[PDB]
Order: C-alpha cells, then sequence, then structure tokens
C-alpha cells in the first residue's frame, strides 16, 4: 500500500505489495 | 512451545521451497555430480556489446533482481512480518536482501566457483578474480565468506529461518517501531535454536558460529557498497538496474 517513501521505492513496493 | 516453535520451522521452510528456486540441496548434487564451464574468454563466449568485465557485472544484477523478487515473497510469509508498519516492512527489506543474497549464494559456491544460469554453468573463481581492475575484486570477498560460511555444513530447513532472522532485524536506521520486529526476531532465534539443537547434534555451539556470521554479512555489504560507489563516477558505461538503484539510494 501507500507509505512515505512510496515514491523512491515504486519498484519494491510493487513487489511486496 | 516446542511444537510452536516446530511448526515455525516448517512453515518458513516450506515457504523457501516454493520461494527459491536453486536451494542448496539442489546445489549441492550439481556441484557433487554437468555444468558448462566458464573459466577463460573463449568459454564465457561459447558460455553466453559492451567490455567483458561490464556484461558480466550486467549479468550478475539481473540475478540480484530475481533475488529481491523471491526474498520479497518470503519475507511475506514470516509470521507478523505483512502485520509491522509498512514503512518499517520497507526498511527491514532494503537493508536485508544484500545479506541474504549474499548468504544464499554462498549454497551455490565452493572454493573453485560458482553456479551459475540456473545450475546449468559454473564460473571458475580463478575467472572472476582475472577481470580488470576493479572487477576482479567484486566476487573474491564473497567467495571467502562463503567457503568460511558453508564450514558450517547448514541445509535449507536451517537457512530458512536464519534468513528470516536477517530479515527481522531491530537495528536497521530508520525503524519506527523496534519493539514489534524484536518480538517477531525473538520468536525466530528461538526457533533456529532448536532447530540447530535437533539436527547438528554434532555441533553444541553452532548456534552461536552461525549468528556471529551476521558481523561477516554486514561487512561484505558494506565493502560492496563502497565498490559501486567506486564504479559510479568512472563507468559511465555500467548501467545500474532502477531496482537496486532504489535499495542502495540512502543505504
Amino acid at each position: 500500500x501507500t507509505h512515505k517513501r512510496l515514491x523512491s521505492a515504486x519498484r519494491l513496493t510493487x513487489i511486496l505489495c | 512451545e516446542s511444537a510452536d516453535l516446530r511448526a515455525l520451522a516448517k512453515h518458513l521452510y516450506d515457504s523457501y521451497i516454493k520461494s527459491f528456486p536453486l536451494t542448496k540441496a539442489k546445489a549441492r548434487a550439481i556441484l557433487t555430480g554437468s555444468p558448462f564451464v566458464i573459466y577463460d574468454m573463449n568459454s564465457l563466449m561459447m558460455g553466453e556489446s559492451k567490455e567483458v568485465a561490464i556484461r558480466i557485472f550486467q549479468g550478475c544484477q539481473f540475478r540480484s533482481v530475481e533475488a529481491v523478487q523471491e526474498i520479497t515473497e518470503y519475507a511475506k510469509s514470516i509470521p507478523g512480518f505483512v502485520n509491522l508498519d509498512l514503512n518499517d516492512q520497507v526498511t527491514l527489506l532494503k537493508y536485508g536482501v544484500h545479506e541474504i543474497i549474499y548468504t544464499m549464494l554462498a549454497s551455490l559456491m565452493n572454493k573453485d566457483g560458482v553456479l551459475i544460469s540456473e545450475g546449468q554453468g559454473f564460473m571458475t573463481r580463478e575467472f572472476l578474480k582475472s577481470l580488470r581492475k576493479p572487477f576482479g575484486d567484486f566476487m573474491e570477498p564473497k567467495f571467502e565468506f562463503a567457503v568460511k560460511f558453508n564450514a558450517l555444513e547448514l541445509d535449507d530447513s536451517d537457512l530458512a529461518i536464519f534468513i528470516a532472522v536477517i530479515i527481522l532485524s531491530g537495528d536497521r536506521p530508520g525503524l519506527l517501531n523496534v519493539k514489534p520486529i524484536e518480538d517477531i526476531q525473538d520468536n525466530l532465534l528461538q526457533a533456529l535454536e532448536l532447530q540447530l539443537k535437533l539436527n547438528h547434534p554434532e555441533s553444541s555451539q553452532l548456534f552461536a558460529k552461525l549468528l556471529q556470521k551476521m558481523t561477516d554479512l554486514r561487512q561484505i555489504v558494506t565493502e560492496h557498497v563502497q565498490l559501486l560507489q567506486v564504479i559510479k563516477k568512472t563507468e559511465t558505461d555500467m548501467s545500474l538496474h532502477p531496482l537496486l538503484q532504489e535499495i542502495y539510494k540512502d543505504l
């Protein structure tokens, strides 16, 4: 989901979330 | 509580098998006997535009990207992990993934070289050390680590828990809520202590020796990030995968 550093972790967040 | 610890060990082992294709059991079956060997420029070309050392480095980067994906899928399986503050989930992955990469890379290594391309190839240690400076120094510390790490004779069921312990490290920079992370890690450590004492009666202080490797891993990672900084400037020809860039940014 969203979190404070979403914009600078977009590819890692796609994997996790 | 021992039954709960064994149930956790089994859950993690099952998840590890689901997440990671080239396990230590599979690697060791290959390494003990057949892969093609890359040992020189000719065999590299037959094994397989940029300079040789850069092409190899770019290969290593793509393998790391696959590993980050697998490690993150594994993390999601660790009970309690996805219930943590999501900021802290991201921090734990940011700082944990390289430590785990080098832990699991040791499974693919012996003193003479490393399995590549899903175990179909083997690249010699001598060949990697031979690469023009500074590329000749990327993998050597990893081999030195792996030789000492592999002397512990861990199996995949041991590694599954150890990797979870690494991910749930409450001393990462920037964590918001350390206590729930340490609560999970404490349960994981109790599970690892039981697993090792069960599985390795010949080595009563294995737990101690294994955990001491966390110090080694952090040093390897520190050194690695430094070698990338060097390369970053002068190698206008290296190109860092945008995922790895995310991890490395402000690390």
